[PDB]
């Protein structure tokens, strides 16, 4: 099978910029390559076939080039709709194979997260379980790390994370981390903490609370 | 078909 | 205009079989090849195979041999993808593709059909309020929707009244059950002076619970 | 009578009134005696017997060889038409009769050239005819003692799309993509020149094998044309029946089919088979047309025999109507009946006699009465049918001249179709008087030198 | 009647190129009339015959013409684990040419094609191909509707159904007034013959170089048959279009199959969906009834009439003897929904082997009397056998049975003078429609200008 190494996996760029996405094949494919676009929460649209030929209806700010095993997709003067996922696909041999994709994201100024920690609710406690929630809201860039600490010691089992896609009108990101324990295991300890590690601050942002105390 | 089946 | 309309979202159990459909609109399904592609968030895009609806000849990636079967009915202008012995790894979104001009290209795509494989039965969600601990100028509340199946859930604050300043996070699969959460932020003068309620609707179980946020 | 009531001026105009009129040139003819009267009325008026000008239409033979009993032996001194030459004399608007006899001679030499389809569809037929030469020689021995036989083969024009041209292996063996081997495609190939050594036929046939091409219609008409006009290579004999046996199981390509191979040049009817014995114009010259084939078959006296299978019998019978003289026989699916088919074809060929007239002057018209079977006269007919080898027929012919033409000597031919011998009729038109060859130009008797004295009367000389 | 045989115009191509095998009039976007000439044996890059096209501007003195350039290189595409191949040697580019609007279509009926997959192959076969040019803009496109990618063994396993490998698409060609190119492919469906139609606009917008296998979705092909009457019939040897069903929104197709039904020959009239409206059967086997077809209203009723050429027809003569001379058949279209009857008129050649009826060209109204006229070629006719073109005038009852005028070939023996014909276009703007005559054997084309009537 032919391997398609697509690069880069993501780029943070601005409107009107000229960007290029490359795609490298493990052997020669002689322009038998197509390019694809997937807008967020939507299906696929074809952009290029046979290396350089625009699909009907596609604006000319899209272009494709390359030969042998190295091909590129350039988008002159980016547009608001151009922020989406892009994929290459070769059809020189069966089976057809795809690249890993490329996400174009909006570039903005760095922003620290707003961290908030929430102990278990009384309803859940009387039910027999304990979930500690930690919100990390409106930060840039997306690269962020979370760490749960029970009585000062890190905890890894029982953590479920969730991320939002880049918010529309502020271009920031948000994250939700949840530590779920049993009610009985939750009462063996007193201190609960989430730590946020971002490129903004060199020291982690810390938020804690204490059971049997408020 | 043709010069044959 | 060329359009590929695919069947509705499927929800089946492990070990069963499902048959997706792809109906041609604006053209004859007999005109070109018809392909099937699988998409997952981690594994990416995988080509399953193709069919020439004119004659019924098929090709497959040897990874899907025995799992996937591709068929077509020119009389109903439709192509089909049948998956058997379903497992959790078969949970993905499936697309049918045809080319524009080049015989071998992959230009026109259907809207996609989602498939989920789970032994879980329809379970109503548990809604838990999230009030802060016993200070600043702006406050942040939350709502935790835990242990429901299947998707989706619609979550609003104050019956859709409070709109902006809200983050509803994508659900995550907690071992055969779904969990979702949402945060909301106002000023200290707003809460707890102004009542704020979390509204969650699970149409599958036909339940619509409401839990008001109470301080500590 | 009409000879007197016409008031003729000269001896020549008198004869041109009726074949019964005569003219008197005698000096001592009475006052008002008409010089143009019946020969009986002229002698009654003391016209000198040597002064009578009265031609009579006659017809005597010049060559009257008797009909041969056997066509065997001899260096073709055989006679089958009698008489061979006659002399005809006619006067204006007169007619004379004569006869001709034609015989289908016993034991006449026969050439048989077997032209065989060797496409892949004919694979099983080769095994059936591997002893045909000896078995055919046994049966034809009863009819003739002078038999020569020979063999050629055809497939089709070796060019795409008739020919398979990929992969390179298919060129050397068109049966590559099956589990066998066949010969490279060939258009037409001569194999065995006509010969009386019949085991040469058997042994050549045992070395032959089929080829293979793509499309069902085959290039047999190419082979018919080359086997006809390549006189020396095939070896047709001057004084023999020529039998061209064409065996196939499929439709045939025809003229203007060639454009599907990019060939537009018309067939030129010439021979293009050289020392390698293959037809070298097969890839550059179109299939021949029916009319061109008819012309050459007729020119070389070749009898074409369509020996084809039941699935294309109607087709070749319909072609047979467009090439007069051709005969059709039903060939079995493996050619196992081809021997008896050839014998019946030969009988049907020598069962007809049909007169043909060549170089007939426009002034002459002919009429025919036939006598076939058993002294049965069939008026207005010049052909006999249902004959057997050895039978003899005859025809009564009458020539009728209209006016008198400018030329006084003409000759035409009467010949049976496909026959060597013929009757040559030498015609002489006698509308002149012998006294005209001794006229007196500027005679003292005619207006004192202003006239010419001929045949007793005065004529107005040249220039008046 | 009034074509001038004294002051001709001669265009010439390279020796051996067969310049004049096909021709047509061509108008540019300004209405300027030129002559497009096919020369199917012009040499190519490898000093090998590939054919070529020439675009001759109108000059009374004639002369040489510039080439209309097309890509002559063999192509290879490795895609979908297969190998696609075109072969242009001896393809015959210029064996047919036709002009519509400002676009020229010129076809290579013998272009070969093959597909390779491991050790198997499609087989190298003549699918034919057509080339399209817009001279003023330089735009180029191609159309090859019979190229496929099926392997040889699949055809065998399916009993050779729908086998388009020997189409020879472009063997004949015509364009409707709406711009739909219609191609004759006499070798289609294992030598039954097929027709291929597609709009010229869609041919251009869907073509890109290097693809070799592409979809023209608006295209439309005719159908295979199990009826033995159609086997080896060469349906598509010739084509034409006309109005024959009374409905002006529909365009009807005229198709020649000169060996239909065991070489009886036939002509068929169809609707645009290839449904058969009328069928005209040949008179005589092997006469090639359907070699040529022509559509024009000759009797001034406004209803298209049909002419069929059978160049190898054999006329009956004295003493039960046949003489090949050729024959042309005239069918007048009747009023309202009715089928074409027996021929209204039979025109029969005089010269043995002359092939009268090998080409039939409408002339328009040559003598300006209100009836359209025709020209018939006998490319080996005339008392010398050098070739003859004969003009027949229309009239209220059909056509005059005797030619008004006879054009004797100015070329030497073997030129095939008249093998291609074209009229009904005023090339010098004198108000009278003119006639061009190709003689590929001499690699030349002759232009006959119509002049005012003398009589
Ligand atoms: C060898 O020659 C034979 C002699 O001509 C051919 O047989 C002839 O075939 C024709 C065509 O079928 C046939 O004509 C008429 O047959 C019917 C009887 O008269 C008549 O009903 C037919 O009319 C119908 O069919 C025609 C088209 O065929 C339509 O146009 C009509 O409207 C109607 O639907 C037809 O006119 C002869 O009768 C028939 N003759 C004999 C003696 O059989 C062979 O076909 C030919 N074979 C080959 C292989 O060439
Ligand atoms: C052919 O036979 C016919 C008779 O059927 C001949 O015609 C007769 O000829 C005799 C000659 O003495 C006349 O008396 C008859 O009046 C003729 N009868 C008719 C009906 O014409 C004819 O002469 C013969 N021709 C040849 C060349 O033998
Ligand atoms: C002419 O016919 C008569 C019978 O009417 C016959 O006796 C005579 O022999 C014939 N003449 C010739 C030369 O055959
Ligand atoms: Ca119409
Ligand atoms: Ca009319
Ligand atoms: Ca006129
Ligand atoms: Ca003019
Ligand atoms: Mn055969
Ligand atoms: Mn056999
Ligand atoms: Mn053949």
């Amino acid at each position: 099978d032919i391997l398609m190494t697509q690069s880069p996996s993501s780029m943070s760029v601005s409107l009107g910029d000229t960007v290029s996405i490359t795609c490298h094949a493990s052997q020669g494919i002689s322009s038998n390559i197509g390019w694809l676009q997937q807008k967020p929460g939507k299906s696929f649209m074809g952009l290029i076939y046979y290396g350089t030929n625009l699909v009907d209806g596609v604006p000319s700010r899209f272009s494709g080039s390359g030969s042998g095993a190295d091909y590129s997709l350039t988008i002159s003067s980016l547009d608001s709709e151009d922020f989406a996922d892009y994929y290459c696909v070769q059809y020189a041999q069966l089976p057809y194979t795809f690249g890993g994709g490329t996400k174009l994201e909006i570039k903005r100024a760095d922003a620290a997260p707003t961290v908030s920690i929430f102990p278990p609710s009384s309803e859940q406690l009387t039910s027999g379980g304990a979930s500690v929630v930690c919100f990390l809201n409106n930060f840039y860039p997306k690269d962020i790390n979370v760490k749960w600490k029970i009585d000062g010691s890190e905890r890894q089992n029982g953590v479920l994370n969730s991320w939002t896609d880049q918010d529309s009108k502020d271009s920031t990101y948000s994250m939700s981390s949840t530590l779920t324990l049993t009610k009985d295991e939750y009462e063996r300890h007193n201190s609960y903490t989430c730590e946020a590690t971002h490129k903004t601050s060199t020291s982690p942002i810390v938020k804690s609370f204490n059971r049997n105390e408020c | 078909r043709g010069d044959x089946v | 205009e060329v359009q590929l309309q695919q069947s509705g979202a499927e929800l089946v159990k492990p070990g069963a079989s499902v048959k997706l459909s792809c109906t041609a609109s604006g053209f004859n399904i007999k005109d070109t090849y018809v392909h099937w592609v699988k998409q997952r968030p981690e594994q990416g895009l995988e080509w399953i195979g193709r069919i020439d609806p004119a004659n019924g000849y098929t090709k497959y990636d040897p990874k899907f041999q025995g799992k996937a079967t591709i068929t077509a009915d020119t009389s109903s202008n439709t192509a089909y993808l049948q998956l058997s012995s379903l497992t959790s790894e078969d949970t993905a979104v499936y697309y049918c593709v045809r080319p524009l001009y080049d015989y071998y290209a992959m230009d026109y795509w259907g809207q996609g059909t989602s498939v989920t494989v789970s032994s879980a039965k329809t379970t109503a969600p548990s809604v838990y309020p999230l009030a802060p601990v016993c200070t600043g100028s702006s406050v942040t509340l939350g709502c935790l929707v835990k242990g429901y199946f299947p998707e989706p859930v619609t979550l609003t604050w104050n019956s859709g009244s409070l709109s902006s300043g809200v983050h509803t996070f994508p659900a995550v699969l907690q071992s055969d059950l779904y969990t979702l959460s949402s945060s909301v932020t106002v000023t200290s003068s707003t809460w707890p002076s102004q009542s704020i309620t979390c509204n969650v609707a699970h149409p599958a179980s036909s339940t619509k619970v409401d839990k008001k946020i109470e301080p500590r | 009578n009409i000879c007197t009531t016409r008031g003729v001026s000269s001896c020549q105009q008198c004869l041109a009134v009726s074949p019964m009129c005569a003219w008197c040139s005698d000096e001592a003819l009475p006052l008002g005696s008409p010089r143009c009267d019946l020969k009986e009325n002229l002698l009654k008026d003391n016209c000198a017997p040597e002064s009578i000008e009265f031609p009579v239409s006659e017809a005597r033979v010049l060559e009257d060889r008797p009909l041969s009993d056997k066509g065997s032996g001899d260096s073709s001194q055989v006679t089958q038409v009698s008489p061979q030459r006659i002399a005809l004399r006619l006067r204006p608007d007169d007619s004379k009769n004569f006869s001709i006899q034609v015989r289908q001679v016993e034991d006449y030499p026969v050439d048989i050239y077997y032209l065989m389809d060797l496409s892949y569809s004919m694979k099983d037929d080769l095994w059936s005819i591997q002893n045909l030469g000896t078995k055919l020689a046994t049966q034809m021995r009863k009819l003739t003692s002078n038999l020569r036989i020979g063999f050629g083969a055809f497939v089709d024009k070796p060019v795409s799309p008739y020919m398979y041209i990929s992969p390179p292996e298919a060129l050397e063996n068109p049966c590559y993509d099956m589990k066998t081997t066949c010969l490279p495609m060939f258009g037409y190939k001569h194999v065995l020149t006509l010969t009386d050594q019949v085991t040469r036929f058997n042994e050549e046939v045992k070395k032959q094998s089929v080829s293979r091409n793509r499309d069902a219609p085959e290039g047999g008409f190419d082979a018919i044309m080359q086997a006809t006009v390549c006189d020396e290579k095939i070896g047709w004999r001057n004084d023999a029946s020529h039998l061209l046996v064409f065996t196939t199981d499929a439709k045939t390509h025809i003229a203007l089919d060639g454009r599907l191979a990019g060939i537009v040049q018309p067939n030129d009817g010439q021979c293009h088979v050289g020392s390698d014995n293959h037809y070298s114009a097969s890839t550059t010259m179109d299939y021949p047309s029916l009319g061109l084939m008819t012309e050459k078959l007729s020119q070389k006296n070749i009898n074409l025999i369509f020996a084809v299978t039941e699935n294309v019998v109607n087709l070749y019978q319909n072609y047979s109507e467009l090439i007069p003289g051709t005969t059709v026989g039903v060939l079995s699916m493996d050619s196992s009946n081809v021997l008896q088919l050839i014998v019946d074809a030969y009988g049907k060929i020598r069962s007809k006699v049909e007169l043909e007239v060549r170089d007939l002057p426009e002034e002459l018209s002919l009429s025919f009465n036939a006598t076939c079977l058993n002294n049965e006269v069939i008026p207005g007919l010049k052909s006999c049918m249902g004959l057997k080898i050895g039978d003899t027929v005859s025809f009564s012919i009458e020539a009728k001249v209209r006016g008198c033409p400018q030329e006084k000597e003409k000759s035409f031919t009467i010949k049976p179709v496909g026959f060597k011998d013929s009757l040559i009729v030498q015609v002489t038109f006698d509308c002149d008087c012998a006294c005209q060859a001794q006229a007196e130009p500027n005679s003292h008797r005619c207006n004192n030198g202003n006239g010419t004295f001929e045949c007793g009367v005065c004529r107005c000389g040249p220039g008046w | 009647l009034n074509l001038d045989p004294v002051q001709l115009t001669f265009y010439a191509g390279p020796n051996g190129s067969q310049f004049g095998f096909s021709l047509d009039f061509h108008k540019d976007s300004h209405g300027r009339v030129a002559i497009v000439v096919g020369a199917p044996r012009t040499l190519g890059p490898s000093q090998e015959e590939t054919g070529g096209v020439f675009l001759c501007p109108w000059r009374a003195e004639g002369g040489q013409c510039p080439s209309l350039l097309f890509d002559l290189r063999d192509e290879t595409r490795n895609v979908g684990s297969q190998t696609l191949q075109t072969f242009k040697a001896r393809q015959g580019l210029g064996a047919s040419v036709v002009s519509w609007s400002d676009v020229i279509v010129a076809c290579a009926p013998w272009q070969h094609w093959n597909v390779l997959e491991k050790t198997e192959e499609a087989e190298k076969t003549p699918v034919g191909s057509c080339f399209l040019a817009q001279p003023e803009s330089g735009r180029r496109a191609e159309y090859s509707p019979c190229r496929g990618n099926t392997l040889s063994r699949i055809y065998v396993e399916n009993d050779f159904s729908w086998d388009k490998r020997y189409c020879e698409a472009g063997f004949s060609s015509v364009v409707t007034q709406a711009g739909e190119l219609v191609l004759g492919a006499p070798g289609g469906y294992y030598f039954l013959g097929l027709l291929a139609q597609a709009p010229v606009a869609d041919i251009f917008s869907s073509y890109r170089p290097g693809i070799l296998l592409w979809h023209v979705s608006s295209q439309s092909l005719s159908f295979d048959s199990s009826n033995p009457e159609y086997f080896d019939g060469y349906w598509g040897y010739s084509v034409a279009v006309g109005e024959f069903d009374g409905d002006l929104n529909t365009t009807e197709y005229v198709v020649g199959a000169p060996t239909w039904s065991w070489t009886l020959g036939a002509v068929e009239i169809l609707d645009s969906y290839y449904q058969r409206l009328h069928r005209l059967r040949g008179e005589q086997m092997a006469s090639y009834f359907g070699h040529s077809v022509a559509v024009t209203d000759v009797n001034g009723d406004g209803r298209h009439d049909l002419l069929v050429g059978a160049p190898l027809y054999m006329e009956s003569r004295a003493d039960r003897k046949l003489a090949e001379v050729g024959r042309v058949y005239l069918f007048l279209q009747p009023r309202g929904p009715h089928a074409l009857g027996a021929p209204s008129l039979l025109l029969t050649g005089t010269q043995l082997y002359g092939r009268f009826g090998s080409a039939i060209a409408p002339l328009g109204d040559l003598d300006r009397d209100g009836y359209n006229d025709i020209a018939v070629a006998a490319p080996y006719g005339g008392p010398s056998g050098r070739g003859q073109v004969l003009v027949f005038l229309g009239q209220s009852e059909g056509l005059r049975s005797r030619p008004s005028q006879v054009l004797d070939s100015p070329f030497p023996t073997g030129s095939a003078f008249g093998f291609s014909l074209r009229g009904a276009v005023d090339i010098d703007d004198n108000g009278y429609p003119d006639l061009i005559v190709g003689a590929y054997g001499a690699n030349q084309v002759a232009v006959y200008r119509a002049q005012p009537v003398v009589k």
